[PDB]
């Protein structure tokens, strides 16, 4: 009763009924965005590499 | 921020303002300059020494605020605002209103204005402003200057202007065309007829 | 046109302010603290009316580059429209960096300094400011300072044209979000 | 001659793209 209690009063002092409006979305957009750039080089950078391969070989 | 000279055309011994005008202005587009627009400048001065409180056309958003050897400020457009304020400590000094206006001529990197004078509805002068661009220090362009304005005045060609005066390296700034127009309206609401 | 002022004031003890900062990032908009750190002057005009003239002048010694800034406060209207908040005449100027000298040549004394330093947050048009008040001696220096008490000071300012009513009323609402913690009023300058 | 010059310098080049094909494929 005393742990319960105690808590009960802790909520009395950080209630205020509001939705609070913060939240991390740029970060995260700009994150994604990097990743595909890195995405878009690794694919351009197979292609040379195959008609490097096939040039050689001849 | 260029370097800028202020003088006065006198009114050539006859004919009107608007013929001398005219004269100018022609010379101008003869030379090979182009219209871009119009230009005005007002004056006030304000007592309990004095003050003077200008605007310019080319700063739209500023008011100089300015003594006849003490500082200058440079303040926003709201400060005219707080003079309205006061009104218990400073009066207006009525009939002292004076203003230019005129249009704006750009010949390579140039600007030149020939304004007219009015003591409200009536003219009684002419004045010259000539502002280089792309130098900063005064004194270091003074030949170009020299050398435009003989082009397009032949006599007449004022020298020196006493705000140069200040003979060090330092940079020449907007407050200075200040001075000089308020010197130049000094003298004008000295000599009258 | 003219502008004016409604403001509301109140003050917090200093060992519970982490949970007031807190609650206020909650509440204010989605944007970092700033942690201003002003200068501050009070100039005075005695002339022959009974009421003298006065102005305010600050500086910041945060960030260089920051042009001076001037500002002029009437006396308070004692119209019922609006009976929440200290509304105001005020006129605010950005100046040069001779505003001192030229204040000196037209006529005014100064008064006294002090030294300002919080943090600031937005939320809509309503700028909130928690801020500490120091005390300037020996004037010719700024490093001379000392507490002046034990608690910050917390303004709610909100400036807008004249007329624009239903605007104290959101303010009412935002000062009861807080209220448990800061209980702000309207209070008159005199005493 | 110059067909040797070739045909090593697109070598080098082929063994750097690999080698910098798995250093970006490790993330």
């Amino acid at each position: 009763e005393a742990e319960l209690s105690a808590q009960i009063r802790y909520l009395t002092q950080v209630a205020t009924g509001q939705p609070h409006e913060g939240s991390s979305y740029s970060s995260r957009k700009d994150c994604q965005m990097a990743l595909k750039r890195v995405d878009y080089a690794r694919l351009k950078l197979s292609d040379v590499a195959r008609t490097c391969e096939q040039m050689l070989e001849n | 921020m260029g370097v800028t000279c202020v003088s006065q055309m006198p009114v050539a011994e006859g004919k009107s303002v608007q013929q001398t005008v005219e004269l100018l202005t022609r010379k101008l587009e003869m030379l090979g300059a182009e219209k871009q627009g119009t230009f005005c400048v007002d004056c006030e001065t304000y007592h309990t020494k004095l003050m003077y409180v200008m605007h310019n056309s080319e700063y739209p958003l500023s008011c100089f605020a300015l003594f006849e050897n003490g500082p200058c400020l440079i303040a926003d457009t709201n400060f005219d605002v707080l003079m309205v304020k006061l009104k218990g400590f400073f009066q207006s000094a009525k009939a002292s209103k004076i203003e230019t206006r005129g249009t704006r001529y750009q010949y390579c990197d140039f600007l030149v204005k020939v304004g007219t004078v009015t003591m409200g509805p009536s003219a009684r002068g002419i004045s010259v402003e000539v502002e280089y661009g792309p130098c900063v220090v005064a004194s270091d362009c003074w030949s170009l200057l020299l050398e435009f304005l003989q082009s397009f005045l032949g006599s007449h060609t004022p020298g020196a202007p006493a705000v140069f005066g200040n003979r060090h390296d330092a940079v020449y700034g907007p407050a200075d065309t200040m001075v000089q127009y308020m010197e130049l309206f000094n003298k004008i609401r000295k000599q009258q007829q | 046109i003219n502008m004016m002022e409604y403001l509301l004031q109140g003050s917090v003890l200093d060992h519970s302010l982490e949970s007031l900062i807190h609650r206020l990032r909650g509440l204010c908009d989605n944007m970092e603290p700033e942690t201003f750190l002003d200068h501050e002057m009070v100039f005075l005009l005695k002339g022959q009316q009974a009421s003298p003239f006065v102005l305010r002048a600050r500086r910041s010694m945060d960030r260089a580059g920051a042009p001076w800034h001037l500002r002029y406060l009437g006396q308070p209207e004692m119209g019922d429209k609006n009976r929440h908040a200290l509304v105001r005449n005020c006129v605010d100027i950005a100046t040069s960096e001779n505003l001192t000298d030229f204040l000196m040549e037209m006529g005014f004394r100064m008064d006294h300094e002090f030294v300002a330093k919080g943090h600031l947050f937005r939320k809509g048009i309503m700028k909130i400011m928690v801020y500490k008040i120091f005390r300037i001696l020996v004037p010719g220096n700024t490093d001379s300072t000392e507490a002046l008490s034990l608690s910050y000071l917390v303004e709610l300012s909100v400036v807008a044209p004249a007329g624009q009513d239903m605007v104290s009323d959101d303010m009412k609402n935002f000062a009861e979000q807080l209220k448990p913690l800061v209980h702000l009023e309207k209070i008159d300058p005199k005493r | 001659n110059e067909l040797q010059r070739k045909d090593a310098l697109v070598q080098k080049h082929l063994t750097k793209l690999r080698h910098w094909q798995q250093v970006l494929e490790d993330i």
